[PDB]
RNA sequence: GAGUCUAGCUUCAGUUGUUAUCUGAUUGGUAUUGCAUGCCCUGAGUACGUAAGGAAAAGGAAAGGUUAACCGCUAUUUAAACAAAAAA
RNA sequence: CGGCGGCUGUUGACGGUCCAAAGGUAGGAAAAUCCUUGUCGGGUAAUUAUCGUCGUGCGUGAAAGUUGGUCCGACUCUUCACAUGUCGUUUAU
RNA sequence: UUUUUUUUUUUUUUUUUUUUUUUUUUUU
C-alpha cells in the first residue's frame, strides 16, 4: 500500500457501533455466545483489542439481566449461555458478588504489544473484584460510605471537598453540624448474607480461606491438573 | 371544509390505526360507501376538527394488547435467519439450492 | 390491469353479488387463480376479505360463515379466501401490495 | 401515481366500463387527481353512445393524496368522468368525490365529505 | 517571534452608461426593477370594426419541467429493547 | 443419362405465317424463389410486420418429387393470460 | 433510530458566497 489511501478514503465516514466479524450473522452470534460462556468460565481472557472491546458489550448485559431474579429475565439469561457450568457459576458466585454493584462489572486492559506471528494488538478482558485481579476495585455501598468518612476525618481538604456529598449520605450530624462519630451505626444487612432460620466429632472440617478443608488427605491433583492432553500435534510435510 | 363558505363535513369509519406520537399523532379511519372503500387519516391535534364522537367501542384486553409497546421475549432475533443464504457462484455445500437455506436439518 | 375484455365469467359476478350482499365487507378483492391451471378459467377464485362482522370471533367461526355462504351457491371448494378482522388489518400487509386484475365479465 | 398504458374505470353512467390512458402531462408517473387525460375505450355496453376517444378528468386515485391541512385521502380504485363542452356527459357520479377538484363537476357527487 | 478577524488581488456572462441653475420660515428635494416558454383572471367585452370578430401598459396563480438543499409530514427499507430507590 | 419458343390480327373460343424431336401438363403461386411497402378483409389509438384471398407483376414446376385430408413438433412468425426494477428512475440490509 | 425519492423548500446575491498569501525586504 501507500498509507495515504487510508486517510483519503476515511474522510467523511461514520464509525460502526458493532464491529464486523468473519462469517454470516448466524455464525457471528454463535461465536460471541460461545466466547461469553468461555469468559464466564475463565476469569480473564487474552484477546485482540478490537474483540475485547466488542465482547464487553454482552459481558455487562449478562450480569445486568442475571440479577433481576424474575421469570422474564431468567429467559433472557438462558438465551445467552450454553454450558451448565457457566450457568452455575453465574448464579452462584457472580450474582452474590455484585449485589451492591450498580453496573460496570468488567474492564479492558491494553498490553501495548504486538503478536509475534501476526503483529496484532493484545488485551485482557478480566472481571472486576475477583481474586488475582490486575488492579484493585473501589468499594460500593456501606464500604464506600466508610471510605468517605475516613477520608473526611483524615484531613481538612477532604472534609471540605466531601462536605456537600456527605449530607446526602447522612455522614454529617445535623443536630451539631459535624461529621458523624460512630460509622458502624449505618450498618445494614445485605442480600449476600444468609437470613437466620430461627461438636466432638473427629471428622470436623477445618476452616480455610476460600473453602474449608477435610480432615483427611486424598491423593488427587487439582481440578486443573488431573486431565492432560497434547496442546498441538505436528503435521509432517509431504514433499 | 371552507371557513368562508361555511361548508362542514362529517366522516364515519372504523379505527384501523392510531399512530401514537407527541404532536404528529394521527388516526386512520376506513369505511365503505356504495361498495367503494375509502380511507382517511386525521391528525389528533388539529384546529379544524369540529367534533369527535364514538358510535361503538370494543373495550377488551385484545385492544389493550394492541395499544401497548411490547418487548422481545428472547434475544434470538439476533440470529437473523433470513440472511442465511447461498451464493449462485459459491461452492456447493450440501444439497441446498441457491438462495435462503433451511433449519430443519 | 386488464387490457382487453375477458370471456364470460358468471361465477365471479355471482360471488361478487353474494359477498357484497351478505358479508358487507370493507376491503373485498377477487381474481382468477392461475396457480390451479393456466388453460382453465372461471373455476378457481382467490381474493382477500374483511368485514366488521368478524370482530370478536375466532378463526374457526370466521371461516365457517364464509363456507356456509359459499355452500348456498355451490362454490365451497373453489375459492381460496383470506380474511382478517378490521382491527387486525395489519396482518394483511403482504396481501394488498400484489397486483389485482380487473375482470370485465 | 397514474401512467400511460393504464386501465381506469368510469364513474359516469354513460355505459363505458373501462378505458386505457393514451396521454398525460407528466414524466415520472405521478398522476394526480383532477388532471386532464385522453382515454381509449376498450369495452362498451350494448346500449352505449360514447365516442371512441372520450376526453375526461381523473376523479379517483388508488394512491394516497396529501391535503393542505396535513390530512391524506385514499381510495380503492381509479375512475374518470367524460367531459364535453366544459361539462360532464352523464348526469350522476357513482361513489364519493374528493375535495381536491377545482372543477365544478364534483357537485353531481353524492358525498363530497366521504 | 506567535494566535484571531481582516485590507488588496483573484471569481459564470459582460459594461463605463450618474450630480449646470439651486424651496427666502410656505410639512421638501431622482433611489435595491438588467430577465424573456405556454395557459387562466382584473383591466375588457373596452380601443378597433357594417357584422362576425376581438388588443396593450401592471399585477396576481394553478399545472408541467430543471438545479440545489433538507428529514418537520407521507411512502419503501431497516435497527435497537440495560443502571429513578444511599435498604438496592 | 442436358431439358422443353417467335411475329401478328379480332377480354379475344377463332383466323395468318416462321421454326422444332417436343414445343409447361396439372398443382402450388408476393414464394428457402420476384420484390427488402401489389389490391381487399380480420387485430390495435397507428400495422408496410403477419393470416385469409385474388391469380397480373416477375416467374417455379410432377417417383427430378408437385399438391395435401387427419395426426404429429426443441421450426419461423402473429396474437391472448399471471407475475415481474426490462423500464421513466432510481433506493435500504 | 438511520438512508432515499415517491415527500418538503428555494430559484436570490456576482464589488455576492468563499479562500491556501500583510507586500517600503533592491541580492535568506
Amino acid at each position: 500500500g501507500w498509507s495515504k489511501v487510508v486517510n483519503f478514503l476515511n474522510k467523511g465516514v461514520q464509525r460502526r457501533p458493532h464491529r464486523r466479524l468473519p462469517g454470516q450473522p448466524h455464525h457471528q452470534w454463535n461465536m460471541l455466545k460461545t466466547q461469553l460462556d468461555q469468559l464466564v468460565r475463565s476469569d480473564r481472557l487474552e484477546l485482540t483489542l478490537p474483540r475485547a472491546h466488542e465482547l464487553q458489550q454482552y459481558a455487562e448485559e449478562l450480569v445486568h439481566f442475571a440479577k433481576q431474579n424474575t421469570p422474564e429475565s431468567s429467559l433472557i439469561v438462558e438465551s445467552m449461555i450454553f454450558t451448565p457450568a457457566a450457568r452455575r457459576k453465574l448464579f452462584h458466585e457472580l450474582c452474590p458478588l455484585y449485589a451492591n454493584r450498580p453496573f460496570f462489572y468488567t474492564r479492558v486492559v491494553n498490553q501495548h504489544r504486538l503478536r509475534m506471528r501476526d503483529a496484532a494488538p493484545m488485551a485482557y478482558l478480566e472481571f472486576v473484584d475477583r481474586p488475582g485481579e490486575i488492579r484493585p476495585a473501589r468499594p460500593v455501598g456501606f464500604e464506600r460510605k466508610q471510605a468517605i468518612w475516613e477520608e473526611m476525618q483524615a484531613t481538612r481538604r477532604g472534609r471540605r471537598q466531601w462536605w456537600n456529598h456527605a449530607k446526602k449520605l447522612g455522614l454529617i450530624d445535623e443536630e451539631t453540624g459535624d461529621v458523624i462519630s460512630d460509622i458502624n451505626a449505618l450498618r445494614r444487612p445485605s442480600a449476600a448474607e444468609w437470613e437466620e432460620s430461627d461438636s466432638p466429632s473427629p471428622y470436623k472440617m477445618v476452616a480455610a480461606p476460600k473453602r474449608a478443608l477435610e480432615p483427611f488427605f486424598v491423593d488427587l491433583p487439582p481440578p486443573t491438573e488431573r486431565y492432560r492432553k497434547q496442546r498441538y500435534v505436528f503435521k509432517r510435510f509431504r514433499p | 371544509l371552507s371557513r368562508s363558505q361555511q361548508t362542514f363535513a362529517t366522516f364515519q369509519g372504523y379505527c384501523v390505526e392510531v399512530r401514537k406520537k407527541r404532536l404528529n399523532s394521527s388516526f386512520v379511519l376506513r369505511n365503505s360507501y356504495e361498495g367503494i372503500g375509502v380511507e382517511q387519516r386525521i391528525p389528533l391535534y388539529s384546529p379544524r376538527i369540529i367534533s369527535l364522537k364514538v358510535v361503538s367501542s370494543c373495550a377488551s384486553p385484545t385492544q389493550d394488547f394492541l395499544l401497548e409497546r411490547h418487548k422481545p421475549l428472547t434475544r434470538d432475533y439476533r440470529y437473523k435467519w433470513k440472511y442465511n443464504f447461498r451464493g449462485r457462484w459459491s461452492r456447493r455445500i450440501g444439497k441446498h439450492k441457491p438462495g435462503i437455506r433451511s433449519v430443519e436439518k | 390491469a386488464h387490457k382487453f375484455a375477458a370471456p364470460p365469467c358468471p361465477n365471479l359476478l355471482l360471488l361478487r353479488k353474494t359477498i357484497h350482499q351478505r358479508l358487507q365487507p370493507i376491503l373485498f378483492f377477487l381474481k382468477n387463480d392461475v396457480t390451479m391451471g393456466n388453460y382453465v378459467y372461471d373455476q378457481h377464485f382467490k381474493g382477500v376479505l374483511c368485514s366488521p362482522l368478524f370482530e370478536g370471533k375466532s378463526y374457526k367461526e370466521i371461516y365457517a360463515m364464509v363456507d356456509r355462504v359459499l355452500e348456498d351457491i355451490g362454490l365451497s371448494g373453489r375459492v381460496k379466501l383470506y380474511c382478517e378482522p378490521p382491527s387486525l388489518l395489519h396482518k394483511m400487509k403482504y396481501h394488498v401490495r400484489k397486483h389485482w386484475p380487473l375482470e370485465k365479465g | 401515481g397514474l401512467w400511460r398504458q393504464s386501465i381506469v374505470r368510469c364513474a359516469d353512467n354513460t355505459g363505458v366500463i373501462k378505458a386505457c390512458i393514451i396521454g398525460i402531462r407528466n414524466k415520472y408517473g405521478t398522476g394526480k387527481i383532477g388532471a386532464r387525460i385522453r382515454v381509449s375505450v376498450r369495452d362498451k355496453t350494448p346500449e352505449c353512445t360514447a365516442p371512441k376517444m372520450p376526453k375526461g378528468v381523473i376523479v379517483r386515485r388508488r394512491k394516497e393524496t396529501r391535503r393542505k391541512d396535513g390530512s391524506y385521502i385514499k381510495f380503492d380504485e381509479n375512475a374518470f368522468v367524460i367531459i364535453q363542452k366544459n361539462k360532464a356527459r352523464g348526469t350522476k357520479i357513482k361513489g364519493p368525490v374528493p375535495m381536491e377538484i377545482r372543477h365544478n363537476c364534483k357537485t353531481l357527487a353524492r358525498w363530497i365529505f366521504a
